[PDB]
């Protein structure tokens, strides 16, 4: 985890030691599944090159711009999270469900 | 089904009744035709059905609050779903089985 601080039009950048990071996965499926539209921030193909994580976001019900009663808010900092600092590490195992071979 | 419903292949069975008939006095001489004098006769009784539901309950993450189906706050000339002055039992609208929000 990094601060970085501007003076007049120098910038410096340094670690934060203390400072944490938040990471949950949605096991139970309760968020707006966002995966699977072919969206761009993907690993890259290439090993030795690294990437930006994409922002989050979601869309809801509307009726124009404006938002219908159905419409859904979701507060992310409502779920668990694990907070990890510098020396953290974080792991899950995950198993498919039963599906045909893709046919090649 | 497509007025809506729960398909069966083996729904509940329907149960049939009758009031078995009770003849008439016959003739004191023997006649083959069918016996097409009888007692005019009615039955009455309880019946009782109980179903088990199995339900599902809803586990959301949802900030906001969902829709609900709420009966009216305002005065009115009677209850709904309710019994009128003269006793007649009546049911305002149609109470749809949706109000409550998942993610697609």
């Amino acid at each position: 985890v990094k601060e970085v601080t501007q003076n007049e039009g120098t910038k410096t950048i340094a670690n934060n030691l203390t400072s944490t990071i938040q990471v949950f996965t949605d096991s139970e499926y309760q968020l707006p599944y966002v995966l699977g539209s072919a969206h761009q921030g993907c690993l890259p193909p290439f090993p030795a090159d690294v990437f930006m994580i994409p922002q989050y976001g979601y869309l809801t019900l509307n009726n124009g711009s404006q938002a219908v009663g159905r419409s859904s808010f979701y507060c992310l900092e409502y779920f668990p999270s694990q907070m990890l600092r510098t020396g953290n590490n974080f792991e899950f195992s995950y198993q498919f469900e039963d599906v045909p071979f893709h046919s090649s | 089904p497509l007025m809506g419903g729960f398909g069966l292949k083996h729904p509940p069975p329907q149960i049939l009744i009758k009031n078995t008939p009770v003849p008439a006095d016959p003739p004191t001489t023997f006649s083959q035709a069918k016996l097409a004098s009888f007692i005019t006769q009615y039955s009455t009784g309880q019946v009782s059905v109980e179903i088990e539901w199995e339900l599902q309950k809803e586990n959301s993450k949802r900030w906001n609050p969902e829709i609900q189906y709420t009966s009216n706050y305002y005065k009115s000339t009677n209850v709904d779903f309710a019994v009128n002055t003269d006793g007649t039992y009546s049911e305002p609208r149609p109470i749809g089985t949706r109000y409550l929000t998942r993610n697609l």
